[PDB]
């Protein structure tokens, strides 16, 4: 592909210019790179690999919202439903390359609990993007396909992962938004939060009370 | 409009 | 090209929906589309243009900046280098394209003097981008093809436009910033951003609801480019 | 850091 001539260290250091530059497109690519070179990602580099590519999802997620609720207030005229779906499918796209990249070279029976379940977690949240753009048969398979992955991450955090971890709270907080938004289940949602917030309370003395404020500030948006 | 982690900006 | 099968009102209307979703390379790629189909820009159509390809060559002039100052801060290892020559070739693509768009479409003997010294100031503005990053031979080509569109538009503005017109202002700044940032003639910025501000000055009376926000604030910057510059 | 207009 594109970065094959480039050596792994190179481009880890054009992401972190990239970054600076705020060039998150260009951060993707050299992080993308990066991977298919086949070696594991440091914790490092697993964060520039998110935050690149949650920048350029964020940017498209947010477009597509705008134009969608343009739609919505709208029905005369096919235009913003043309543009609605080009962003539509270029979302698809980045969606399908993180996936890709998850299934391909991330995720493996191997390594760090942090580091499967940082990855597994990422599934869930990239099939969950999709699901907020896909309609019929096809968002129910992406539906199941989040949910499979989420559980899956849920049940290593479980088992290898202390209650204040980050990344375990971060994960039950965006599998909870998926069980309300998304899988329309706002009994699993709502136990899943207040369960993550009462095992968290019960093993405290940072980024750790952020996320458990997210799951109380979602709990009253919710009930 | 609930909150996932990790936040933008 | 790419947008030539799309109608000319659905093009505008698909810059103004990338404009809301700040979508601004989408919104410059439907803009010249509207210009390719040959028929003239309304003053709403200019802004659009305007605005789309300032945010995209804004955004990579501000990245060259960033990378640019890395490669000095440290003046070793070619990553920086290759990745601010990455950003530069980016960025005179862009310029190249609006230049090739001024050139083949919008610069014409016809028309209102605000279109015809908008787009002149364009000129000189997007050749000033290539400036800032080019050198040698080339430098001295891009800055006399800078001088020359600036000079031509500012001719037109003093004929057929009174001083307080926010475009011939807007021109007069910009040219100000080339010979002080740019030609490296500081004198030549300072009496031309001076005279400007005067000569509005001495008409800020004659001046319109719409162009007054405009004018007066573009004048403000005159007076802050002034400052920095004694 | 001299201003231009438009501004961004």
């Amino acid at each position: 592909g594109a970065m094959g001539s480039m050596e792994r260290a190179s481009l880890i250091q054009k992401a972190k210019l990239a970054e600076q530059a705020e060039r998150y497109e260009d951060m993707a690519a050299f992080m993308k790179g990066a991977v298919e070179k086949g070696e594991e990602l440091s914790c490092e580099e697993r964060n520039l690999l998110s935050v690149a590519y949650k920048n350029v999802v964020g940017g498209q997620r947010a477009a597509w919202r705008v134009l969608s609720s343009i739609e919505q207030k709208s029905n005369k005229g096919p235009e913003v439903r043309e543009y609605r779906e080009k962003v539509e499918t270029e979302l698809q796209g980045v969606c399908d390359t993180v996936l890709g990249l998850l299934d391909s070279h991330l995720i493996k029976e191997a390594g760090d609990a942090e580091s499967r379940v940082f990855y597994l977690k990422m599934k869930g949240d990239y099939y969950r993007y999709l699901a907020e753009v896909a309609t019929g048969d096809d968002k129910k398979r992406i539906i199941d396909s989040a949910r499979s992955a989420y559980q899956e991450a849920m049940d290593i955090s479980k088992k290898e992962m202390p209650p204040t971890n980050p990344i375990r709270l971060g994960l039950a907080l965006n599998f909870s938004v998926f069980h309300y938004e998304i899988a329309n289940s706002p009994e699993e949602a709502i136990s899943l939060a207040k369960t993550t917030f009462d095992e968290a309370m019960a093993d405290l003395h940072k980024d750790s009370t952020l996320i458990m404020q997210l799951l109380r500030d979602n709990l009253t948006l919710w009930t | 409009r609930s909150c996932t982690w990790p936040l933008p900006r």
